[PDB]
C-alpha cells in the first residue's frame, strides 16, 4: 500500500543527547518506511551539511538511514537533523551531538609550586596548583614522611592546595612536599622551609 | 577543572545519573534537571565518592547491589574511578569489589550484581555542569 | 685544606639525561673541599637565570643539585656545574632531551577509507592513514564473521599496509572493507563500501 | 611517525641500545654511532620486532637470556611493547614471556634471567635518528 | 468389500518422531479394507527407494510398517503411507527428526585457563572454554586440599558471563593456583593455571 | 551449545513441553508456539532450572505433584538432569525426589505421583530452538 | 655445596610408558636438584617442544620440573624428553605417551544386516568398545535362543547365522542382539520359506 | 575391533597385565613380552572371561582373593567388564562381588580383598595387541 514515511524502530531514536569522547566514531540513524521509498536528507543547525564543513567529511547508508562521523572533535558539537520524505509526506528529528576531550595522564603540576620560603618565629605558607582529568587526590607531605593534610570528604579540594604553618618552630624547618595521584599515576614537588 | 561538579552522562541511552533529595537514584535526559550536578572527590588515590549537590547526601551501593543515596558517608560510598581504553569512566565499589554503578537503558539503576566490565551500562562520560 | 672533588663519581657517570615532557628532572654534583666550595650552574656555558624557563629552578646546596620541574621540549641544551674554593675550579657537563609521549590508541584520519564504486571488471583501492606513538599493527578486514585480507609484519612492512589495491572486482568483492589499528593501549578502525554494477 | 626508523635509549646509564654487523648486542652514549639506528615492525597488536638497520640483523633473546642479533627472524625476536605509566617503554620477551630487553650501568647488556618490571635496567625512550 | 480404513489410529496419533541417532525407527499405519489394500511409502511426498539412505529400509506388510534402522541427521523428513484398494485410497504422514547425543562429561579447551603475571595493584583475568550436551556446572576455585569458591554458575550468576573470571588490584595474596571446573551427571573436568604477583618499584 | 536455549520434545505422543505466560504447564505439538523455548541453566552440579522465555516463568512441582511455573524462584524449581542409556533425558524432582516431569499421552502434563522410572511420559529429548 | 644436576625423586619416574584416555590431562615430571639450580627444558621427538605443536600449547611449572599438556587427543603420541643442566654437567629422560579413545556407548549395528531370505544364512555386524555379548533369537514375546557367545561359542563366528535343510517352521522373524554394560541394540530379518 | 586380542594397561604404574604359561599372574612393563596378549570374551551382557593367549589359560581369582590362570574355565573365570566416567575399564569378580582384578604400584597383583572402587590399582585401559 502506498504511505507517507515513518519511523520503523523509535528504540533507537530516544536517545537524544550523543555525548561522546573526543576521536570516537558516532553514528546517528533514523529507520524508515513509505510507499514509494522516502529520500533521505541530514541537517547540521539546520542547514545543508555539506562534506566541506568538516575535516573528513562524512559518510551516509541509505540501506541503514545513517550518518557517520569519523574522529570527532569539539569543533563537531551542535544539531543534526534527519529529513525524509516521499510524495505523501516528510518528517524530521533532531539529535544534539556533544565532544569531550579525554586526558589519560598522571596529574600535572606548575612548576615553581610550591615555592622555598624562610620565616622567624611567628607564619607561612606553601602554594600548589594540580590538573588531572581522572580524579586527583591530593595530600601534603613532611620529610621517613609524615602526612601533614591529605583531600577527602573532611578535607575538601577547595582548601587542599595551599597549606597554612602559623608560629613556625625551628622544628618546622625542612623539605614540604604537595603529592598528587590518580589511577594513572603520581606526581609531586617539593619546597625548602628555612627557619 | 577536576574541583568542579559534573553531571556523569552514562552511554547506556544517555541518562544523566540523578540524586533525588530523598535519597533515590536514578537516570534522566534534561540536562536542566537540578539533581544531576554532581560533586566528585578523591579519598585516597584512586578513590572516589560522590555527592548531589542538591540532595545534600552521597551515592552508596548496598549489600544486595542497590544503589542509593545517604546523608552521612558510609564505606558503601566509596569507588574505584578508572578511565577505561575506550575513553570512557567507570565506578567500581570499593567495598562490594565486582559491582559497578550502571544504569539501565529504561533510566532506572541496573543491580550492581547484575554489572560486568564489558557493558555499555556501566560506562560514564564527565562533563561540566554548566 | 684541599681543592674541590667529586665526592660521588657514580651518580655522575650518566651523562645524557633522556626524560618524558612534564617530568622532574635533577642533576647533581656531589662535591667535597676544604673550605667549603661554592656551586654554580651554566645552561649552554652561560649563566643560568631563573627567567631562562618557565617557573624556573631550584637549588638544593646540601645536595649539589639542580632541579628544573615539568620539563618541556625547550629545556633540551647543556647543563654544567662549576664547583670552586681558594685551590681549585672543577666543572661537569651534562646535556639533556626532552621527549613527548602520546598514551593514546591509534588514531585514524576521518574520511578514510573511502566508499568505492565500479563494474565488473575494474580496478579499486582503500586508503588508510594511521596515527601512533605505541608501535600499531594495521591489517584489512572484509566483513564475509571476518575475513584477514592483509596484515602488517617482517613479511608485509609498514610502507605500503596503509593502502589496499583489489583488480578485476567481481560481485563477490562487494561488501564492507575496514582498516583496524591497535597497539598496547586500545583498538581503532574505519570502514567504507565497495559496490559492484553490471558491466555493459 | 611510527614507521620512521629509531634510536632506543635506556634510562640505565643513558646508553642507546646498539646493534653490530656481528650480531653482538650492547649499549654505548655517542649519538653518532651508526649501529643504533633501528626499525621496529608490529608483527601483531602489542608485538613488535627490533631490527638493526646497519648491521641488518634482528634482536633476539635466547633460551640462556643472552642478547644478540640474528640475520634471519626467528620466535626469539618478538617483543611485547609496552608504555609503562612512567612514560618509558618495555620490551618483554613472547618467548620468555617474564625476561626484558635490558642494559646495565656498564653498557653491557643484562641476561634477561635477570631482569624486572621495577628495574631501571629496562626502561627505554624511543628517540628520532635525527 | 469396502474402502481402506485405519485399524488403529493410536498408534498413529504421534505425528512427530523425534529420537536419538543410531536407533531404530518404527513407523506404521494399520489398516484394514476388502479387498486386502496395497500399501506404499513415501518420502517427501516421492517415491522411497532403498538407494535412498544406506542400507535401506525394511517393510512388514502383515504390520503395515516401514522400519529404519541406525537411524543419521541425514534421514530427516516426512514420510507418507498410502494405502489403496478399488473403493478408496488414504494417506498418512509422520515426520522424523534424528538428535545426535553427547554422554562425555564435559570437555574444556586446552591452554585454558592461562597462567597470567602482574605487579602488585594490576589486574587479570582468567579465561576457560566448556562443551557439554548433558546441562554443565561451572565453578572458579582458589587453592588456598583447602579449596575456595571465588563464583559459580547458578540462577543469580549465570552462564552468559560464567567462563571468564575478573580479579581488579590484586595483592600477594591472590598468587597461587587457579581452577575451571565443569561437571555434569556423568562426570567432572578442571583444568588449572598459576596466577604471580611481583613487586611494586 | 549448552547456553542456547532449547526445546524440550517428549517422546510420549511428541509434544514439546510448553510453559504459559499465566503459569500452566501443557505440551503441544506445533514447532512455531512461542511458548515451548526454553532456558536451561545448571544450579549444581547435575540440577537445573528450566524457564520459559515468553512466559519469564521457573517450571516447577507442587507437593501435591502438579507442574506449573513460577514468576520467581523457589526450592520446588530444580530437577535432577540424567541422560538415560536410551539417549533421552529425564527431570527428577531435588524436592520429592520420587517424581519426574512427564506429560501424557492427551498432551496434558501428568502428576509427578504418578510417574515411574520405566515410563515413556518423562521421556524427552532437547531440541535446538531454531 | 656444588655439584652436577641429579634426579631427586627416581620413584615418580619409573612409568615410562603413559597411556592415557583421549581428553585427559596428562603430566610428567623429573624432579631435579643441582647447585647452581638446573634449568630445564623439554623436547617432543628429540625437537625442541613448542606451543604451536599442538592446539591449545602446553604448560610448564618450573617448581615443580613439570610439563603438562590437558585434553590430549591420538595425535599427541611420542616421545617426550626432559634436559636437566647446569654447568656441571646434564642429564635426561624420556616417557612415552599413548592416547586411546574410549566410546561410552551401547552396540552400534550395522544397517541392513540380517537381510530378509526366501539352505540360508543371516549376517549381523558389530562395533563396541566395551565388550559386547551377541546372540541370535528367533521370535516363537515367546523367544528362543539358537545361538550365545561365550568360551564355547567364540565371537569369531558368532556373526552368522546358518540354517540348513529348512523347514516350514523354520520361517519367522530371527533377530540379532547385541548388549554391553551400557545397553542393547539388535536388528531383525524375515525368513521366508516357499 | 572387539574380537581382536588386546593387552590390559594398568594405570598403576604403567604394567601390562601378565598371564604366564604356569598360571602366575603379574605385570610388566615391556610391550615385547608376549604373555601379555589377551583374548576377551563376553559370557553375558557385562560379562567378561580373560585368556592369555600364548599361556592358553583363563584369569581367575580364588576364594583367597589371589589371582591365577586356569587351564579350563570355572565360575572364578568371570569378571563383570564397565567403562568408568574416568573412561577407564574396571573387572569386577562375578563370583567374589566386592573385589577387583588389580595390580600393585610394585608389578604384583594385588589381592582382591584389598581392592575398592576409588583405587589406582584397578583401572585398566585396554590397548591393541600391535
Amino acid at each position: 500500500n502506498k504511505r507517507a514515511p515513518y519511523w520503523t524502530n523509535t528504540e533507537k531514536m530516544e536517545k537524544r543527547l550523543h555525548a561522546v569522547p573526543a576521536a570516537n566514531t558516532v553514528k546517528f540513524r533514523c529507520p524508515a518506511g513509505g510507499n514509494p521509498m522516502p529520500t533521505m536528507r541530514w541537517l547540521k543547525n539546520g542547514k545543508e551539511f555539506k562534506q566541506e564543513h568538516r575535516i573528513g567529511g562524512y559518510k551516509v547508508r541509505n540501506q541503514h538511514w545513517s550518518l557517520i562521523m569519523e574522529s570527532v572533535v569539539p569543533s563537531d558539537k551542535g544539531n543534526y537533523t534527519c529529513v525524509v520524505e516521499n510524495e505523501y509526506g516528510s518528517i524530521n528529528h533532531t539529535y544534539h551531538l556533544d565532544v569531550v576531550e579525554r586526558s589519560p595522564h598522571r596529574p600535572i603540576l606548575q612548576a615553581g609550586l610550591p615555592a622555598n620560603a624562610s620565616t622567624v618565629v611567628g607564619d607561612v605558607e606553601f602554594v600548589c596548583k594540580v590538573y588531572s582529568d581522572a580524579q586527583p587526590h591530593i595530600q601534603w607531605i613532611k620529610h621517613y614522611l609524615k602526612v601533614l593534610k591529605a583531600a577527602g570528604v573532611n578535607t575538601t579540594d577547595k582548601e587542599i592546595e595551599v597549606l597554612y604553618i602559623r608560629n613556625v618552630t625551628f622544628e618546622d624547618a625542612g623539605e614540604y612536599t604537595c603529592l598528587a595521584g590518580n589511577s594513572i599515576g603520581i606526581s609531586f614537588h617539593s619546597a625548602w622551609l628555612t627557619v | 577543572h577536576f574541583k568542579d561538579p559534573k553531571r556523569l552522562y552514562c552511554k547506556n541511552g544517555g541518562f544523566f545519573l540523578r540524586i533525588h533529595p530523598d535519597g533515590r537514584v536514578d537516570g534522566v535526559r534534561e540536562k536542566s534537571d537540578p539533581h544531576i550536578k554532581l560533586q566528585l572527590q578523591a579519598e585516597e588515590r584512586g578513590v572516589v565518592s560522590i555527592k548531589g549537590v542538591s540532595a545534600n547526601r552521597y551515592l552508596a551501593m548496598k549489600e544486595d547491589g542497590r544503589l542509593l543515596a545517604s546523608k552521612s558517608v558510609t564505606d558503601e560510598c566509596f569507588f574505584f574511578e578508572r578511565l577505561e581504553s575506550n575513553n570512557y569512566n567507570t565506578y567500581r565499589s570499593r567495598k562490594y569489589t565486582s559491582w559497578y554503578v550502571a544504569l539501565k537503558r529504561t533510566g532506572q539503576y541496573k543491580l550492581g550484581s547484575k554489572t560486568g566490565p564489558g557493558q555499555k551500562a556501566i560506562l560514564f562520560l564527565p562533563m561540566s555542569a554548566k
